[PDB]
């Protein structure tokens, strides 16, 4: 691929439609499902995941590719968020008050990412397109940013007083910082307890679909004020009852995963690609 | 009379309806034997009560009897030891409450129109011990009718409820064989069915809300008599094994040869001596008959268990044989050669275009012998027209008629039958009848022919001579239009023309074995056509 | 036309099959389990 | 009409327009109005309803034309709802937590239902396609679903027990089940105080406008969990004063009609085709 | 008309009887003679 | 008791419908032809499944 | 079409209406669009 990546595809308009023929890696596809603890807990029985497997061979997925991966709540969840299956679908339980948590996360899932690591201690870091941010995670992440000038003298803040930093974040389990691009930061970070690297969006992500249980359409995946993309793997549901939620979920598989498309699963499970 | 093949093949599922009730079920004379019988039977009751203080009763059900007496037959006193049993029985059941104090019947059992009562009957005169190979076996008897009697049941408190009336008709309905098992020896007995008929008489029970039940209950079925009697005849008809007709066995106890072997191992040179005997002409006209599965299968002097599964079970070994699976595997390519464009790569073809007929193989090779490439080719694609052959995709009479026509005609005169040597000897002989067999496809007056032995031939229709073998050309004539079986093939028509001048019809008739030109020549005596089919015949050999 | 002589003459080795459903049903029928109306069978005390 | 439904009608795209109708429907139509109870509260005048019919007199609806309806709240009015006029604009108050209840409220009247009984002390149901739901309405409707499977036996739930069922409905007035198409499921639900039918959405019914007061787009009136589609009968205002509400409804009649079209009202008031 | 009960066994209900016939009959006849000829039987005197 | 009004076998059936029709894009034509001249009996059609 | 396209013998006209497989066979042989496409017409109208 790599030495033909860089090639025209030609196709003709009238090409009879047709089925791959070619092997894939593995037999069939794998589909995760991630939800909150408290879905489990309402629905209270050992057995649902068995199931609920059964429900979506009846849906036409063979014994084996459904796969249930529980997580405390989005804020937990969001630390290092690990995607398995070859198609990932969230749900995200709906808080009025963690918009921008929510939107983090979706912005993080929903978008390949490539990362490098930032030694704040040694180094002052730029953002040099606006694709570029700055991701933190970790058991609780707060961030002080001082801008510097030309002159490598902080702009509203002493270089070696960080009381003066400006407080972008605190105790975040994952927070995306974007700043005034070109400029030179000094920053410190809670580095005991979360790390932070210098991360560049890709692109969509194509194969995580996140479906929000409850609320309006809140979610914000662009750092651009002017706009607010409500793409095809980002769904809201309305609910009462979790088992209600799941077998809408179970029933529109098709519906859900024809939103989303297969060779986006990294080999790592990872929520970004990253480069020391 | 290939179809019988054919139909063997066809019918081979309903063997697959035959092991599933089998599976659920568990020279030589003919002496008649018609004797008067009289069965006298009687039933067993099983009465378990259940514990406490009485009031209730876990089970009252029927129970095998054995009876024995002598009676009266043509001045003989015989000796009569009979047993009788009850199938398909209604579990009634009475409950008074949950108490331990009411009256409580858990499971009472009641013959009704569905039951079956079973009968075997045995006695030591001669019928019943020639009756070890049978050919037809009837029994006729008077019905008899079995009143159900009075019964108390033991109540230490108030009311003793009784258990009166119920009856039923016994109508005889079959008989088969059967054997009961003594201590050191075992008994073949005559089983007689009776089905039920519900009668006037109708049974309840006291001090229950039990009234109008119809039916005869486990509890006293016999009504104090000693014995029920039904008086009739029974036909039997017994091979006894004889060699010599002024001698007949008083008894038919003797071992016969599948008695102590269950792979015809010597059976062979029996038929292979059969051989000999075969008519020509007589041979092709059997050949043309449809042998079908009854005029296949009714002319054979079978015994009683012989006849009722000689169809099923040489369709059971027919299924199984090299045929039947080289008819699979033809079937399975033809389905997987339509079913995807995308492993014409995988099948090579030694045609214009690819089909199953036209695919060549393993053919692990012969290294004895010089062989070209194209005799290769040509016995892998003859290989598979004998499936045409058995794919009704001919057009004159094929070497199948020939073999099927052989196996008729030695089936019938050989002696030695029973219900394992038909199968593998039917199936046996369809696998190994006529090895190395020709086929010819006629196209544009010239004649391709191949044959399984590798031996291939161009040639014209008007005139006898060879022709430069086209393969890939002989491929694409043979994969759809009709293939003939080369009876009279081509070294046989030469020396006939050279010798014998044949004209143009009849030419034309033997390149399409048409079976009116073969038995003309074959009533000229002509030793040309003569030869041909003693070969074929001889090769007929199992 | 005149198939269905033939066929009728050809099928006939199912008489046979026919024949052992028939005879080894009777052997081998289960006991028929007959069932009690919702109301039942309640009497008496035992009464002397 | 039957003879010619299905025959096609042939038009030039040259035909001139006829004049305004709006006229001519508003004599010739009737329009109900659905407020809750808060409303008339809020007013606290015993003539405003002669004041509305007064004003939409003023647009061009003749006197006994305009019809006000009240219902006590969302909940309440979701038992049974009865659309009676030709034009139906039903002023929903917006609440944060009956999002479902008012998604249900809208699915149910937005769009035109054909209900069968269902017997589920007899008979296992399933639902065929997307467009089968269950609908269930009354006092206190609470549904628990055991799915079975081949062989009817359940999973994860056993026919014999309730209590293993997996409730999906507790205390609605109007709840709509949708549960995996293809299987069998065995229902307990509370036929007392419930009845419940098997319904196949038809299409729209464009006679009915849904005015959601306060709040954002939370309406969701389609079971699959990747559209949630605003069509024009679903509008959208912010309000301090239920008059100010009556009168922007009275002003803008000629565009909330415009955006419905008449001849969808059935013979009964009902909110769904009943056949037995 | 098909008495259900009936059609149960009607097929082979007519071929028990059918395979007992005089047609069946000749039918067997004629194959064993058929055979009997291919093998070199001595047939029977005045056969001609 | 309780009786399944609607049969199991329809969303299987369904399924199969599905994986059938997506199949009869990839026949050949020669070959099919070839096995439509076959006698398709019995055994030949139930033997190879 | 074909006769129109593909103008074809007395003997290939003969046994097309006639259905003969073997002109069938020879023509989708020779990859015919016209027999080509009405074999596929009919193959994907073989649908369940
Ligand atoms: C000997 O066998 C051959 C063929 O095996 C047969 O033609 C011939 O009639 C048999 N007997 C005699 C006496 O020729
Ligand atoms: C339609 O409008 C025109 C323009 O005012 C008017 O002249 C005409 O009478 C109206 N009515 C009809 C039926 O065209
Ligand atoms: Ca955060
Ligand atoms: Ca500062
Ligand atoms: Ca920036
Ligand atoms: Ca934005
Ligand atoms: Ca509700
Ligand atoms: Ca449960
Ligand atoms: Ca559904
Ligand atoms: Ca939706």
């Amino acid at each position: 691929q790599n030495y033909g990546i860089n090639l025209p595809i030609t196709g003709s308009m009238d090409t009879a439609y047709a089925n791959s023929t070619q092997e894939e890696t593995f037999l069939t596809s794998t589909l995760c499902l991630y939800y909150p603890t408290e879905a489990a807990t309402e629905i209270n029985d050992n057995s649902w995941k068995d199931t609920l497997s059964q429900l979506f061979l009846t849906k036409g997925w063979p014994t084996g590719s459904v796969y249930f991966k529980e997580y405390t709540d989005i804020a937990s969840f969001s630390v290092d968020p690990q995607l398995y299956c070859d198609y990932n679908v969230v749900l995200m339980k709906y808080d009025a008050t963690l918009q921008l948590d929510m939107s983090e996360l979706a912005d993080l899932i929903l978008n390949e990412w490539l990362c490098n690591p930032m030694d704040i201690t040694l180094y002052y870091y730029q953002q040099t397109d606006e694709a570029n941010k700055w991701i933190s995670m970790g058991s609780s992440c707060t961030i002080k940013v001082c801008p510097l000038n030309t002159q490598t003298l902080g702009i509203g803040c002493l270089t070696t007083d960080t009381a003066t930093f400006e407080e972008v974040a605190t105790a975040e389990k994952l927070v995306i910082t974007d700043v005034v691009d070109g400029v030179n930061h000094k920053l410190d970070v809670t580095t005991a307890t979360c790390t932070i690297r210098n991360c560049k969006k890709l692109g969509p992500r194509e194969n995580v679909a996140v479906i929000q249980v409850g609320g309006s359409d809140v979610l914000d995946i662009t750092a651009d004020p002017t706009t607010a993309p409500q793409t095809e793997r980002m769904m809201r549901i309305n609910w009462k009852k979790w088992w209600q939620v799941f077998y809408t979920v179970v029933d529109y598989v098709n519906q859900i995963i024809q939103a989303m498309s297969k060779r986006s699963r990294s080999l790592n499970s990872a929520a970004f690609y990253y480069r020391i | 009379a290939s179809l019988i093949y054919r139909q063997l093949l066809t019918n081979s599922y309903t063997v697959d309806l035959s092991d599933e009730i089998q599976e659920i079920g568990s020279l030589w004379k003919e002496m008649q034997y018609n004797r008067d019988i009289t069965i006298r039977f009687k039933f067993a009751s099983s009465i378990v009560k259940s514990g406490g203080l009485g009031y209730k009763w876990s089970e009252i059900s029927f129970k095998p009897a054995n009876y024995q007496y002598t009676y009266t037959r043509d001045g003989e006193e015989v000796t009569a030891h009979t047993t009788c049993s009850v199938n398909g029985m209604n579990d009634f059941n009475f409950n008074g409450g949950s108490l331990p104090t009411d009256f409580v019947i858990s499971r009472y059992e009641v013959i009704k129109e569905n039951s079956y009562v079973y009968v075997d009957y045995w006695d030591d005169s001669q019928a019943f011990r020639n009756m070890v190979y049978v050919r037809s076996l009837a029994a006729n008897l008077n019905s008899v009718i079995c009143t159900g009697g009075d019964y108390s049941f033991a109540l230490p408190v108030g009311q003793w409820p009784v258990m009166t009336g119920g009856a039923v008709s016994l109508h005889s309905a079959g008989v088969t064989l059967s054997t009961q098992f003594t201590d050191f020896v075992s008994l073949n007995s005559l089983r007689f069915r009776f089905r039920l008929t519900v009668e006037e008489p109708s049974f309840s029970i006291t001090r229950t809300r039990v009234s109008r039940l119809y039916g005869l209950p486990a509890a006293n079925p016999n009504n104090g008599k000693e014995y029920y009697e039904v008086a009739g005849r029974f036909s039997l008809i017994s091979l006894v094994p004889s060699n010599d007709d002024y001698q007949t066995p008083i008894t038919n106890s003797v071992t016969v040869r599948q008695d102590l072997e269950r792979q015809l191992g010597e059976l062979r040179e029996e038929f292979n001596a059969l051989s000999q005997e075969i008519a020509m002409s007589q041979l092709i006209d059997l050949a043309l008959l449809p042998l079908d599965m009854f005029s296949m299968f009714s002319g054979i002097k079978s015994t009683i268990d012989a006849a009722k599964s000689m169809a099923t079970s040489v369709m059971k070994k027919f299924k199984k044989s090299g045929l039947a699976n080289s008819v699979s595997t033809l079937t399975d390519s033809l389905s997987d050669a339509a079913s995807s464009i995308s492993r014409g790569a995988s099948i090579r073809s030694v045609g214009s275009s690819a089909s199953a007929w036209t695919d060549v193989s393993t053919q692990i090779t012969d290294v004895s012998s010089s062989v070209s490439s194209i005799s290769t080719q040509t016995s892998t694609i003859s290989r598979r027209l004998r499936l045409k052959e058995m794919a009704t995709q001919t057009e004159g009479m094929n070497f199948d008629d020939i073999s099927a026509a052989v196996l008729k005609t030695k089936i019938d005169r050989s002696t030695q039958i029973s219900p394992n040597t038909l199968p593998d000897i039917v199936t046996e002989a369809s696998e190994k009848f006529i090895p190395n067999r020709a086929y010819r496809v006629i196209n544009n007056d010239e004649v391709f022919e191949a044959g399984t032995d590798g031996r291939f031939f161009a040639y014209r229709v008007e005139t006898f001579d060879e022709i430069p073998f086209d393969v890939q050309k002989f491929a694409d004539l043979v994969t759809d239009s009709p293939v003939i079986s080369a009876i009279i093939d081509f070294k046989t028509l030469k020396n006939l023309n050279d010798n014998y001048g044949i004209s143009r019809q009849q030419a034309f008739n033997l390149l399409r074995s048409d079976p009116r030109v073969l038995r003309e020549f074959i009533n000229q005596d002509n030793p040309i056509i003569r030869n041909r089919i003693e070969q074929l015949i001889m090769q007929c050999r199992l | 036309a005149s198939l269905i002589y033939r066929q009728l003459l050809t099928n006939s080795y199912t008489v046979d099959l026919s024949d052992e459903i028939q005879e080894i049903g009777s052997t081998k029928t289960q006991n028929v389990t007959i069932n009690l109306g919702p109301f039942a069978q309640t009497g008496y005390a035992p009464v002397n």
